[PDB]
This record gives structure tokens, C-alpha cells and sequence, in this order.
């Protein structure tokens, strides 16, 4: 086509989706990770995660307001990944890298899994 | 704005 | 903070939100523009438009499944702007620029209004 | 990935 493109548009959309998440606006699901609860938008979760894409395209699960994750999932690892989904920024630290990588593998977030593997390999 |  | 950032994350999220729109997945509103109907995600519309941000933060309108736009709004101008919201690409042409600018002013999409003004000024 |  002969379209023009606004470079900062995708980043501006994501920034606004994060603002709606912080103010709890039009969030339509709660993700339960052991004792912890996280409110989010189903569309954003599907757009970032192969696991959520599979769950919310399912004819019965698409209508659930609560999703319970596997009990082995660490709430802090989930929180870091949810923050990444809404911002593009990953808070990866020596103290959380193993939990972040295991959560990213479970959530099917291949680019996160890749950077965790590289950061681990460098420390070996 | 750019030409993509 | 000490976060790392994935450069293509925002663009990848927007690409996936557009794929969900094309397959009509988890779309929660229909925008009526005279005889034409457009399905979309309320969160994306709010993230891109000052008008939709105002409509869907309203305690009564947030629950509507149908929104009727002003009859002066051109359906093609709306379609071009909806495509821009989901892709960052604006199909701006001599034959549609006046309708696109008027629709962007109504929708309160200031960056679109700005480029339309500049493209019009250059033709004068 | 980059340092933002
Ligand atoms: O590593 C990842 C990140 C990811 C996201 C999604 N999401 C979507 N993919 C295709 N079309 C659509 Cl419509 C969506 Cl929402 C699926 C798989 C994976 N894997
Ligand atoms: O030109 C524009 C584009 C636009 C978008 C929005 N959106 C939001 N703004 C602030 N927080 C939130 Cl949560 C959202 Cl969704 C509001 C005004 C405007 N004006
Ligand atoms: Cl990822
Ligand atoms: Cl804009």
C-alpha cells in the first residue's frame, strides 16, 4: 500500500492499556497464582502468551472470570511477566531469574525464555 | 510519521 | 530500575490484537457509522481515541454493546482510522484526507489531526 | 533486548 506509519503508536497504545490496568478499567479476568490475585485484560494476556491465547480461544474457558494457574507457579515470577506484557520491560535479577524463566516457559513467552537462557549461560 |  | 526492554514487544502486541479483531475474537462493541457496523475491542478504542476514552470511562456507557456515531461521520474515514488504531498505518489519500481529518478531530486522535493538517498545508 |  501507500500508507504512512506513526512510529510511536504501538508504544502509546501499550502505555494506555497499562494505565487502564493500573486503574482497574475494563479488566475482565483475575489470574490466581496460589494466594495472589492479578487483574488483567484477556486480550493483552492472549497477545503476549501462548498459554493465554490457547485458554481464551477455548469455547468454555473464554467465558471464565477466574483462571487458576498451576500451584508450582511463583507469584513474583508471574507479577514480573505481567508487568513485562504491559510495558515491554522485564525486571530480570539474579534472585528471580529461575522463577521468571520457569513462568515464561509455562506461559509460552518464547522471547522471555530466550533472554533468560542467555543470561543464565553467561553466569555459568 | 514515516514511510514504512 | 534495572529492567531490560524488548524493542519489538509493543508492535507484536498490536499485531496480535489486530489478528483477534480480524477473527472477531473477544470484540465487545459494535461502532455504528450510518449504515455501516464495525466490531472492535473497547480497550483498544480507548487507548487510541480521546472520544472513546471518555465514552467507555462513563459508568453507563461502559456497559453498552452498541455505540452510534454522529451522522456526519463518514464510514470510510472511520474504517481508515480503525485500521490505523490496530496497525499504526494510516491510508491517507487526496480523495479521503478531508473525511479522515474530520473523523480524527471527532475521535480526538491528535497525531492524525496533525499529519492531515500538514499534508493539506503542503497542497495549498 | 536493550538497556532502555
Ligand atoms: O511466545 C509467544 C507469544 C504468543 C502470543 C500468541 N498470540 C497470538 N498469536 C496469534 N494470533 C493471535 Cl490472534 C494471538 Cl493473540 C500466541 C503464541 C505466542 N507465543
Ligand atoms: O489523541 C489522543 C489519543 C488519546 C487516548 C486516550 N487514552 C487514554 N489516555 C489516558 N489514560 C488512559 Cl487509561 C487512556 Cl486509555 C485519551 C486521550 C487521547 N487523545
Ligand atoms: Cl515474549
Ligand atoms: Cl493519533
Amino acid at each position: 500500500d501507500s500508507c504512512i506509519q506513526f512510529t510511536r503508536h504501538a508504544s502509546d497504545v501499550l502505555l494506555n492499556l497499562n494505565r487502564l490496568r493500573s486503574r482497574d478499567i475494563l479488566t475482565d479476568v483475575v489470574i490466581v497464582v496460589s494466594r495472589e490475585q492479578f487483574r488483567a485484560h484477556k486480550t493483552v494476556l492472549m497477545a503476549c502468551s501462548g498459554l493465554f491465547y490457547s485458554i481464551f480461544t477455548d469455547q468454555l474457558k473464554c467465558n471464565l472470570s477466574v483462571i487458576n494457574l498451576d500451584p508450582e507457579i511463583n507469584p513474583e515470577g508471574f507479577c514480573i511477566l505481567l508487568d513485562f506484557m504491559y510495558t515491554s520491560r522485564l525486571n530480570l535479577r539474579e534472585g528471580n531469574i529461575m522463577a521468571v524463566m520457569a513462568t515464561a516457559m509455562y506461559l509460552q513467552m518464547e522471547h522471555v525464555v530466550d533472554t533468560c537462557r542467555k543470561f543464565i549461560k553467561a553466569s555459568e | 510519521w514515516v514511510i514504512p
